């Protein structure tokens, strides 16, 4: 029911549990690739 | 088969010597005609005396 108040209804801190924050949102930003389409080269060891 | 000289898009005619393909290992001769854009080279491929590389863009951008 509600937890904000305890077994006898005294009233006890409810609180939105622990979530990650960033989720599904937008994000504006500087700059990306693509305009106009561009190349990136990426290395790798062995 | 062909290919084409390179002025990374900064010509549209270029010409070829054999000895750029022979000493380069057998690799590549080709070189710009009218190397525009102010790039400069066999693939117009760097600035001329005066400008450097706009390191942001690519190595064929026009500017």
């Amino acid at each position: 029911p509600d937890p904000c108040y305890d077994e006898h209804g005294l009233p006890r801190r409810c609180i939105p549990d622990f979530v990650n924050s960033a989720f599904g949102k937008e994000v504006k930003v500087s700059s990306t690739c693509g305009k106009p389409p561009s190349r990136y080269c990426v290395v790798t060891e062995k | 088969e062909c290919v084409a000289c390179n002025c990374n898009l900064h010509a549209r005619r270029c010409r070829f010597n054999m000895e750029l393909y022979k000493l380069s290992g057998r690799k590549s001769g080709g070189v710009c005609l009218n190397c525009r854009h102010n790039t400069a080279g066999r693939h117009c491929h760097y600035c001329k005396e005066g400008f450097y590389r706009d390191l942001s863009k690519p190595i064929s951008h026009r500017k």
